Parts: structure tokens; sequence; C-alpha cells
């Protein structure tokens, strides 16, 4: 009955060692801030601090411009001030263990929110949403912390390898392999997604294979992986790590405090793929204001705190129904009418919320 | 005229798109239907065929052919 100790390797990123080889997937917008980031980081894994819409941090108390009570432009959706908060109250129940920072390649101002990450004191950097072919730009004052590319394929890493080398004579400090279960965002073929071919514990292998050309950079699994059998099949398959976010969605941790009371209801019916403004499919909860849209009763949008570049300011937010921004920004805040909720394909298996230290235990156990 | 065609073939053959409607107003996504990775390649075999590099501050603004087609 005593807790017991982890045959489970540390896993070493760069300049920085974690005890359990566990990724704490970042969340935005105000999901996997301090008091998640922070404990998992007590606890042992990595800590990934999301920074997209940092400006709604505390009630947007940090924001120097509010326009229909939203953050007005990047430069206060992204805000410096929040981000520095947010890490100094991390490192409160952290310590100078390792925390990460979370950005979309997609955003306005990315340059600017990697440096103000690393500022904000961030040893890794994490970054999706498209291909992050100049990251090693924005960190060059910075080469204490490592930088980790999310891809779904292998023709992902050989060509962000090839640019970075090209340019930089730098490699990623490592890779996130994510599969076609995971929340938010999808790295995939808007049509494909349930295909065989796709599915993580066949990319996994592909990756590894083609990380070894480039001195085996580690790879770190993600998309589906519920528990330590789980982690065992992606170790097993080539894998270095794994990246697990809806388990510590469901965690009291969790600074988006409305989705423990989503979560214990959600059914497999309600998760949904959906558009959205960023470009790729979106792996969302039927609720809030998907709802609205299908009611004919959604909010109005017009472009205030202009998140992320492909949209053009409202061009693409309108034709899909929402704004990402808006939509996430109201669900940090508590609206569940009209609030915009993620999850990965497993959010239905969350039944109870429990704690960071005890999730941790149930994946290292043994 | 010379430099147009000569990126004009460089596309086609890149993204499977007939030369002919690679026009100076065509979106490499939009029009001629490429994804981001489509994009990079194009771009790292662009720069090898005319020696340049086009940093991404550059690429993030490009967006049709005849815009890369000036900044050759
Ligand atoms: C609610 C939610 C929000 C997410 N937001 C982001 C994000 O902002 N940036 C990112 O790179 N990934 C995001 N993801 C993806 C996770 O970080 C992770 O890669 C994926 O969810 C792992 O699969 P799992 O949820 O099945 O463990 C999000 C996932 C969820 C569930
Ligand atoms: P290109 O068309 O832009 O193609 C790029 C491509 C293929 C998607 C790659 O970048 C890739 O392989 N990507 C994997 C990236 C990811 O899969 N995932 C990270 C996505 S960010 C995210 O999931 C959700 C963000 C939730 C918050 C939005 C905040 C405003
Ligand atoms: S309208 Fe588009 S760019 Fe503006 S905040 Fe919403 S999703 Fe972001």
């Amino acid at each position: 009955h005593h807790h017991m100790v982890s045959t489970l390797k540390p896993l070493k990123i760069g300049k920085h060692t974690i005890k359990f080889p566990i990724f704490q997937g970042g969340m935005g917008v105000g999901i996997s801030w301090d008091e998640l980031a922070g404990n998992v980081a007590k606890e042992g894994a990595l800590g990934v601090i999301s920074a997209v819409g940092t400006g709604y941090y505390k009630n947007m108390r940090f924001v120097e411009r509010i326009v229909a009570k939203k953050p007005f432009e990047a430069l206060n959706f992204y805000s410096k001030k929040a981000l520095n908060e947010i890490f100094a109250n991390a490192r409160k129940i952290c310590g100078n263990n390792p925390l990460g920072a979370n950005i979309l390649y997609a955003i306005n101002d990315y340059g600017r929110v990697l440096r103000d990450s690393c500022e904000a004191g961030a040893n890794i950097i994490i970054t999706g949403a498209g291909l992050p072919t100049n990251m090693p730009e924005f960190a060059k004052d910075f080469s204490d912390v490592a930088l980790i590319p999310i891809i779904s394929s292998a023709k992902a890493l050989k060509i962000l390898c090839k640019r970075w080398s090209d340019r930089y004579k730098r490699i990623p400090d490592a890779f996130i392999v994510e599969g076609p279960l995971s929340g938010g965002h999808q790295g995939f073929k808007y049509e494909d997604c349930f295909k065989e071919e796709f599915r993580l514990e066949n990319l996994v292998p592909k990756v590894v294979e083609a990380s070894k050309e480039w001195g085996n950079i580690p790879i770190i699994a993600a998309g589906g992986i519920w528990d330590r059998k789980d982690i065992d099949t992606m170790l097993s398959l080539g894998a270095s790590g794994v990246q697990m976010a809806t388990r510590f969605l469901g965690t009291k941790e969790c600074d988006a405090k409305v989705y423990a009371d989503l979560l214990p209801t959600l059914k497999k019916e309600d998760i949904l793929l959906i558009k959205s403004p960023v470009g790729y499919p979106a792996r969302a909860i039927n609720t809030g204001v998907i709802k609205r849209i299908e009611e004919g009763n959604a909010p109005k949008i017009a472009c205030v705190s202009n998140c992320v570049a492909p949209c053009n300011r409202g061009e693409e937010a309108k034709k899909v129904g929402y704004c990402i921004a808006d939509g996430l920004g109201r669900s940090y805040l508590g609206n569940r009418e009209e609030g915009l909720y993620f999850t990965g394909a497993n959010g239905y298996r969350v039944d109870k919320i429990i704690s960071v230290h005890e999730l941790i235990k149930e994946l290292t156990e043994g | 005229m010379a430099l147009f065609e000569d990126i004009q073939a460089v596309i086609a053959e890149q993204l499977n798109v007939d030369a002919a409607q690679v026009t100076p107003e065509a979106e490499f996504v939009k029009d001629l239907g490429a994804d981001s990775l489509d994009v990079v390649e194009l771009i790292m075999a662009l720069e090898e065929k005319f020696g340049i590099e086009i940093p991404d501050e550059q690429a993030e603004k490009i967006v049709n052919v005849g815009d890369v087609v000036k900044y050759i």
C-alpha cells in the first residue's frame, strides 16, 4: 500500500534533467499556468506554462489597454507583465526545477513572446501550430534554454533539422510527436485523423528512425497517452519521454477551474473535431460557444486581441464561427455559456478529479 | 522576365501544378494548394537555385508568387 519507487529513468533535455520522463503538455488559455505547472514541476515531471493569452491573468490585472473587456492587440493578450508573474508564482511551488513555456508559432509577436518567456525564467521553449524554422533566432541570448518543436511526421523533423543546421548550425534539443488523439489543434490532414497510418504507435517509430540521422534527437510522444501502460508502450517504440495533457486537465491544480466541473460529465459523444481560425482542426467539447453557434446565439466577432496571424483579424474567425482568443479567454474567466473548451480524445474517461501528486504516483509507480 | 519563368518552373515542379496557372497574383496555399511543409521546401528550393536566404521575417510577407519574384 505504500507509495512505490519508479523504474522509469530520468529524462535530460539540453542542459536540464527531469526525474520522470513526463511532460505536462501546455494548455491555453489559462489552463496550465502557475498552479498547474508549478505543482507538476514540484512532483518531478516537466511543468509547462502556456504563454498564450496571458493578458487574461488575474482578470486582465496586468493589461494596459482594454477594449470590449478584452485585451487589446497582441501586446496586451501576450502580456510580458502577466507572464513574468506566472513564472514568479510557479517558482514559489517548484523552486528551480525545470519549467517549460509553450508558444504557438501561429501567434502574432512570436519572437517577442519567446524572449519574454526566456526573460521570465523559462528553461525550455515548446512550439507547435506551425513549422518553427527560425526558433533559435529569438533564443540567441539564452544558450541554456532548450528548444522543442512539436511535429506530427518524420518529414517535419527532416525539414526543421535541415533549416536549423543550414541557418544556425544548431539542432533541436527534442521533438514532441503529437498524434491525432490529442487535445487542441491537430498536426494532421484536416481529413485524415482516424486513418491507421497516422496512429501514434506508427508515427513514433517513423520519427525515431528519422531522428537517428540527426544525432538521435529525443522524441517525446503525445496524444492519447492515458496511463503507465500507454507510457511503457511509447517508450518501447523508441520514445524517450511522453507528453500528457488530458490527465493533467483533470487535476485540482488546473488553473482553469471550470474544467473540474465539466470533465466528470463529459461523454464521448460530446467530443468533436471542429474548424479553427488558427487553420488546423481542433478537438473541442460540444458545449459553450459550439452550442451557441448551432443555436444561432453565437457572440459577435470583432477582432480585438489579434491573437494569431492566420486569422487575418476576423476573416477566418467569422468564417468558422468564433474568435478563439475570446472563446478560450472566457473559459478561464468561468463563462460556461460562451466559453470554448478543448480536450483530448480520452477526456470522457476523466471521472474523478484527483491531485497532481496522485496522478504522478499512478503513472510512475513500479 | 527570364527570372520569372525560372522561378515559375520551380514553383510548378515543387507544388505539382501547371506553370500556366503560376501567375503573380496566385497564392501558394489558397490558389496553388500547398501546405506549410510545401512552402518551406519551396523556399529552400529557391534559395539553392539563386543563392539568397529569404529570412523568415520576409517569407512571412510574400504570400503570392509575385512577391517572391520581387524579393529575388
Ligand atoms: C485543453 C487543451 C489545450 C491545449 N492547448 C495547447 C496549446 O496551447 N499548445 C500546444 O502546443 N498544445 C496544446 N494542447 C495539446 C497538449 O499540450 C498535448 O500535446 C496533447 O493534449 C497530449 O494528448 P492528451 O491530451 O491525450 O494527453 C492542448 C490540449 C488540451 C487538451
Ligand atoms: P502548416 O500547414 O502550417 O503545417 C504545419 C504542421 C504540419 C501542422 C506542423 O507544425 C506539425 O506537424 N505540427 C504539430 C503541431 C501540433 O500538433 N500541435 C501543437 C498545436 S498548438 C495547439 O494544440 C492548441 C493551441 C490551443 C490554444 C490556442 C491559443 C490561442
Ligand atoms: S478575431 Fe481572429 S485574430 Fe482576432 S482574436 Fe479572434 S481568432 Fe485571434
